[PDB]
């Protein structure tokens, strides 16, 4: 309900590889770098599209890529599988692009978050869209 | 190959740095140092212009280019031309002669004579200088000089007058900054602060308009124009006589030289649209200061205002877009140089003597001085636009290149000839009665003034070589302006269509 | 009105024919010169005037002042440039024919002159100098 | 070749610069008022600027390099801001144009029904954004600007580095 | 202690601020830009207007910091882009020499004399020339006067400001600079009193003693710093543009 307007051209479509846990992805772009280091922080840019393709969330939007510590549950369960890996998912490369499909159950469940004010920023049981691009791993100097 | 421009730059303040190494006591030593000093750095300039400075061509000449911060693209860039050469000459012979008048100076002789030293580095910097924010930095280095000069040697309202000196040229300066800051930024890959590049750059109307209005604040600061003049009359008439010469010969003429350096060169369609409104200015000031002039009971006072309404010829050849104007403002240059910083001097040796202020109780003055009352005649006669002088020949240069202007038609141009007409009508009216009111009329004096009272070898000295170049060059004209007809030419050629 | 808003404006071209066939002016016009509104009288007795002040331009001939040949030849060139301009212009149909020829040749020796003071060739400029001499004499006898 | 045939014509005057930019070239865009009438008399509007804002001082706020470059934020310029002259947002109104190649003008949404003031040009083949994006117009003088406006260094996001700014946008007539 | 609370609680206090406003909160810049732009638009204006109305030395040079802190502030609200934090440091090194000298003045003054009002600075040239000049090059570098160090990062923190089209910031800055002028002056305007009769006591019983102290060796590693940096300031930003 309480979308942010960003206006973002769409990325090219696939299909999805769906798998034991629900979740479903494509390798738009197979990264050449180190794959996703358990307990490791990491700089990724994404796109978070709802169901029906209306987009919620960007890390293009704040200007940076996202810094997330990966593969102990600090995000949702779908994002961790797609990005770290495991159960049929190999692990995304560093300059690896894919489309996710997280499935309720792998989301926010069928409870909405970030609701305040008399609005919520993800209903209950929403199916995500996530385009995720490793950019890469966390170094404290930029080049 | 060899660095002339640097050295010569360098040379006084890096001397006067080492004066402090001296542990003689007076005066003798330092003022000697000083003065050889001066001479040396005199003899350079003069080897400089006469073996490596070409009059007839309009280009940069001698350029010397030294990065030193990468990230402004700065450079250390040095070069001289047409308009530079007759500044930088008339600051080493007007320096190396105040250096020379402030010689009775025994309180704090080390510091007066490092920061002379100082003021001729800064000034010759400036004068000398093809980068923006070396433009800049070398107008800003001149404020604390200033400021301690007038504060320890000044006349009674000294603090006042120096801190309204600093804070009026910082307030100009910031504006000075502000458009060096978006004349610098304005390339579109990377900044850029040269100003040969920089005079090939193309700007719309509205952002030529604002730079040409932050240039011109500080210019009409630093250059006395109506009303941002306020800062004149106090400084100049309560300072030391030898520091008036850099202030009245020197100081006021850099507010133009940047005028005709960065407003008419850099941004020729800003000034085109700012130059009909300049004139009216200039006009308005010539009247307002020979009107002032009278109305101030105060030697130096009116001496000040004089040169303040001495500026509006220079405002006028600068605004009038032709050759002829460009070549009458910079003669103007040199004749108020020359006129203004041996006004000053003169008032300053006879105060020395007489310790009067007022006019209306200084009469008779003649009869112990007369020598000083010939030079004080000799030098209004030339304030006094009078033929043979070189101020009479630079205000018809103005004349003839405002007739011969092709921006306005007949009315104005009417309107303005009449105007500072006026103005030589008012110029006679109180210099004449300041002679009036203090050499006039009969005094009984001490007998002890009979003798040793005078001006002596020096003052004569300084006085005279001051008087020679203006009867040298109301004679001969193009003793001044052939070093310059080409390059103004030059900044003429960006004003017609192309 | 009372003031110009634009640039000012540069050289008028002639409209008799009077300038160079390749580029249609001349090389010694200077922008920004002052010529008065006289007439055809009046551009008549300042040509032959001003034809005059350049023979009188020899002395300035020399090895050290030919920058100053150049200024007064620029000046005075553009001078009668015009005022040849002004009085062809109103010339009688029968006499533009000649007056025209006369002015080409003149330029044609303005800017050989000119050509020579560039190089700093002294014979050069004497030599090119004597046959604008010649024909600034034409140029006064046919105008007196 | 041209998809559909020009109705009205717009035109955009670019500057890159920090922080006042200097003029590059010219950008001209022809409508293909035609086949999408709604959204080209959007986008011509916001070049006059007849409705009171428009692209005038407004800034391309997106360039991926070799992919396309995005602008058309006026309100507050990261992508978040921009509004249609009729609301807010208004429905795509049909997808028969394709991006056909360089120099294609689409519109940019957050999704379907919700295109805004907010326009991209393509300067690849993309034929992934066909049926999900309203084309509109097509770059037909200026495409050396608009491979410059690509070309230019961005930040950890997709901002330029050196503000590209739309100085003056109007209608030229033919 | 406060040369030190000076010198090292902006230091520490900028790092943090500068972390704590660029990693944790960059979602949410269009607040805090402008909560420091108000923070550092009154401290300039605050700062530069009740210091020439000072008695005090110590709380003059207190009003000086808290003018001093707001150029500084331009650095984190500017951002790293145009560089930025690279205009933090090369000015607060600056910043350091420049208190540091003008506090080691302090220090060696109070010590021989036993004031701290500025009405008895009055005439210490005549009795101690070297602690003059060094206390009036300290005062000259932080008034942003162009031989000396204060000027040209001040230049470097304006340029910066001006690239990002912060230009209220920027022209509040050099008009604060210009009001940051008149003190700074003040005290070298008493310190060049040749008047006896306006010297105060505490300054006529002064005696310089002939040993060195080590305070006049840590000046002496800062006077010809603000002064001789000036050249310098090409090595410099060089090591704080390479952070990033
Ligand atoms: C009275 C006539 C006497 C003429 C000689 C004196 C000139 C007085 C000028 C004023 C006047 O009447 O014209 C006033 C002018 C006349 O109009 C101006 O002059 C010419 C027409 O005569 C040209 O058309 C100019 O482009 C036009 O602007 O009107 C204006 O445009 C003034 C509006 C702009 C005012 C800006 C002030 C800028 C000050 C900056 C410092
Ligand atoms: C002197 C001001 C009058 C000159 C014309 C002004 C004009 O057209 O607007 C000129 C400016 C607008 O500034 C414009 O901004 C544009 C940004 O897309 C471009 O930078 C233009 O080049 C610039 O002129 O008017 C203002 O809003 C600023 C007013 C002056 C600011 C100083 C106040 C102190
Ligand atoms: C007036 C003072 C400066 C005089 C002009 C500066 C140019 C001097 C020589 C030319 C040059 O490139 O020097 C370049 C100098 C060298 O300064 C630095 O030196 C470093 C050596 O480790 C590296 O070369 C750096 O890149 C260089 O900037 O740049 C300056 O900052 C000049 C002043 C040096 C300090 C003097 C005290
Ligand atoms: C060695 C060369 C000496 C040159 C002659 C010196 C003449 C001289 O001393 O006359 C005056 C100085 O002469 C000069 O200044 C001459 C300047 C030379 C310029 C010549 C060109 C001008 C034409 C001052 O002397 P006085 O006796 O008048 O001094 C007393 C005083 O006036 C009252 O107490
Ligand atoms: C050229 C500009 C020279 C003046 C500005 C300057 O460099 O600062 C001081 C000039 O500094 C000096 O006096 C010179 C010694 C220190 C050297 C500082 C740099 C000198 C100039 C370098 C090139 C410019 C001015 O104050 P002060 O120290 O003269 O004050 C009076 C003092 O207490 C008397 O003892
Ligand atoms: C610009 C310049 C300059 C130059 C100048 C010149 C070039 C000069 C010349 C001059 C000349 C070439 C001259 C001639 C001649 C002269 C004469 C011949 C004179 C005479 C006189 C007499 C005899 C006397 C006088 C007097 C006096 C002294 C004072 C008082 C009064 C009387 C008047 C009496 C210089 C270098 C300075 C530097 C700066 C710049």
């Amino acid at each position: 309900l309480r979308v942010e307007y960003y206006a973002t051209t769409a990325e090219p479509s696939c299909e999805l590889n769906l798998v034991r846990s629900g979740l479903g992805y494509c390798d738009l772009v197979v990264g050449s770098g180190v794959p996703a280091p358990y307990n490791t922080l990491i700089n990724v840019h994404y796109t978070a599209r709802f169901s029906d393709e209306t987009v919620f969330d960007s890390s293009y939007k704040r200007g940076r890529p996202l810094t997330m510590r990966i593969g102990v549950g600090k995000v949702i369960k779908g994002l961790d599988q797609g990005i770290f890996g495991g159960d049929g998912v190999p692990p995304m490369q560093v300059g690896g692009k894919r489309k996710l499909r997280i499935p309720p159950h792998l989301g926010y469940g069928p409870e909405p978050a970030g609701c305040f004010s008399g609005d919520c920023n993800v209903p209950a049981n929403a199916t995500l869209l996530y385009d995720v691009t490793f950019m890469g791993v966390y170094s404290g100097n930029r080049a | 190959s060899f660095p002339w421009l640097t050295t010569i730059v360098v040379l006084p303040i890096f001397a006067g740095s080492l004066i402090f190494l001296f542990p003689h006591r007076g005066n003798k030593v330092i003022r000697w140092y000083t003065i050889c000093i001066s001479m040396i750095e005199l003899l350079l300039m003069t080897y400089v212009f006469f073996y490596h400075f070409q009059p007839d061509d309009p280009l940069i000449q001698l350029v010397e280019d030294y990065k030193w911060i990468n990230f402004f693209d700065f450079h250390w860039r040095l070069g001289i031309d047409g308009l530079s050469i007759g500044p930088i000459l008339l600051t080493g012979f007007i320096t190396t002669l105040a250096t020379l008048a402030a010689w009775p100076v025994t309180r704090n002789s080390q510091l007066f004579h490092f920061l002379m030293l100082a003021m001729y580095s800064a000034q010759i910097g400036l004068f000398s200088s093809r980068d923006l924010l070396l433009f800049f930095i070398m107008w800003e280095l001149e404020l604390i000089p200033v400021y301690l000069l007038l504060s320890m040697w000044g006349g009674k309202k000294r603090l006042y007058s120096a801190t309204k000196f600093i804070l009026y040229t910082a307030g100009g300066s910031i504006f000075l900054l502000m458009g060096v800051l978006g004349v610098g930024l304005y390339g579109s890959n990377e900044p850029t602060l040269n100003l040969e590049t920089l005079v090939n750059q193309s700007y719309p109307v509205a952002l030529e308009i604002i730079f040409y209005i932050g240039f011109f604040i500080a210019f009409a600061v630093k250059l006395p124009i109506i009303p941002l003049h306020t800062w004149l009359p106090d400084t100049h008439g309560e300072a030391h006589y030898s520091t008036c010469m850099l202030l009245a010969g020197i100081l006021l003429k850099m507010g133009a030289y940047g005028l005709v350096r960065i407003n008419m060169e850099l941004l020729p369609h800003a000034h085109s649209i700012f130059s009909p409104w300049l004139m009216i200015i200039g006009t308005m000031q010539i009247i307002y200061a020979a009107s002032t002039s009278p109305g101030q009971r105060n030697l130096k006072k009116r001496i000040a205002y004089s040169s303040v309404s001495h500026m509006g010829f220079i405002i006028i050849g600068i605004s009038s877009i032709t050759d002829t104007g460009l070549n009458g403002a910079i003669l103007q240059i040199i004749s108020h140089g020359f006129i203004g910083a041996a006004l000053f001097f003169l008032a300053g040796t006879s105060y020395d003597r007489i310790r009067l202020v007022y006019l209306d109780e200084m009469g008779g003055i003649a009869i112990p001085m007369p020598k000083i009352f010939t030079l004080f005649s000799s030098f209004s006669m030339a304030s006094l636009a009078l033929p043979g002088m070189s101020g009479f020949i630079a205000e018809l240069i103005v004349f003839f290149g405002l007739i011969t202007s092709q921006k306005y038609l007949l009315i104005p141009k009417l309107l303005i000839t009449f105007g500072m007409a006026i103005g030589m009508i008012l110029t006679p009216i109180y210099l004449l009665s300041m002679s009036r009111q203090m050499f006039y009329g009969y005094k009984l004096f001490n007998i002890s003034n009979s003798s040793f009272f005078d001006s002596g070898p020096r003052e004569l000295f300084v006085s005279t070589s001051i008087f020679l170049p203006v009867i040298g060059i109301g004679v001969y004209p193009d003793l001044v302006l052939s070093l310059s007809v080409e390059k103004v030419e030059a900044i003429l050629s960006n004003y017609f269509y192309r | 009105q009372l003031w110009l808003d634009g640039p000012l404006p540069g050289l008028r071209p002639a409209e008799n024919k009077i300038g160079n066939e390749e580029t249609g002016t001349r090389t010694f016009l200077k922008k920004g010169i002052y010529m008065a509104n006289i007439g055809t009288k009046g551009s008549a007795l300042r040509l032959r005037k001003y034809a005059f002040d350049l023979l009188a331009m020899e002395d300035l001939i020399g090895q050290d002042t030919l920058n100053y040949v150049r200024r007064y030849l620029r000046f005075k060139g553009t001078f009668m440039y015009y005022d040849f301009d002004k009085v062809i212009s109103a010339a009688p149909v029968a006499d533009k024919p000649p007056l025209t020829n006369l002015a080409n040749r003149l330029f044609d020796n303005f800017e050989k002159l000119q050509e020579a003071v560039k190089l700093k060739d002294v014979p050069l400029t004497r030599s090119c100098y004597d046959d604008t001499a010649v024909t600034l004499q034409e140029v006064m006898n046919r105008m007196a | 070749p041209l998809q559909s045939k020009v109705t009205n014509k717009v035109y955009f005057d670019i500057s890159i610069g920090n922080p006042v930019g200097k003029l590059v070239g010219r950008v001209v865009i022809g409508l293909f008022g035609d086949d999408v009438p709604q959204t080209a008399e959007n986008f011509r509007a916001l070049c006059t600027g007849e409705k009171g804002f428009g692209y005038k001082g407004s800034a391309f706020h997106r360039v991926i390099k070799d992919f396309m470059i995005q602008g058309g934020d006026f309100d507050k310029g990261n992508g978040t801001g921009g509004k249609s002259i009729y609301g807010r947002t208004f429905k795509d109104e049909n997808f028969n144009l394709t991006h056909t190649g360089p120099g294609t003008v689409s519109m940019a949404n957050a999704g379907p029904n919700t295109n805004g003031s907010q326009f991209f040009i393509c300067t690849v083949k993309t034929p992934w954004l066909d049926n999900r994006h309203v084309v509109f117009g097509q770059v037909l003088e200026g495409m050396d600007i608009v491979k410059l406006i690509e070309s230019s260094e961005t930040d950890r996001g997709d901002r330029p580095k050196k503000r590209v700014v739309i100085s003056e946008c109007g209608e030229l007539p033919a | 202690v406060v040369a030190f609370l000076s010198v090292t609680s902006k230091v520490a206090a900028s790092a943090s601020a500068t972390r704590i406003f660029d990693i944790p909160f960059y979602f949410s810049s269009n607040e805090w830009h402008l909560l420091l732009e108000i923070l550092a638009i009154l401290s300039m204006i605050l700062g530069n207007l009740i210091a020439i109305t000072q008695t005090s030395m110590k709380r003059m040079l207190a009003y000086s910091s808290i003018g001093q802190i707001g150029y500084v502030i331009i650095g984190i609200i500017v951002g790293d882009s145009n560089d930025g934090y690279a205009s933090m440091i090369t000015y607060m090194l600056f910043y350091i020499s420049m208190n540091l000298g003008t506090f080691a003045c302090i220090v060696l003054f109070g010590l021989r004399t036993g004031t701290d009002n500025i009405r008895d600075y009055a005439g210490l040239y005549t009795k101690d020339p070297f602690l003059a000049l060094s206390l009036a090059l300290c005062l000259l570098s932080l008034g942003g006067l162009p031989p000396l160090a204060g000027f040209f990062g001040k230049i470097y923190l304006f340029w910066c400001g001006w690239q990002a089209g912060l230009y209220f910031l920027v022209l509040i800055g050099l008009l604060t600079s210009v009001l940051s002028i008149y003190y700074y002056l003040k005290i070298i305007k008493l310190l060049m009193t040749g008047r006896n009769q306006e010297i105060t006591p505490h300054v006529r019983n002064y005696r310089r003693s002939p040993l060195r102290s080590k305070n006049s060796i840590e000046f002496s590693m800062i006077v010809c710093v603000i002064a001789s940096t000036i050249p310098g300031i090409s090595m410099n930003p060089i090591i704080t543009i390479a952070q990033d």
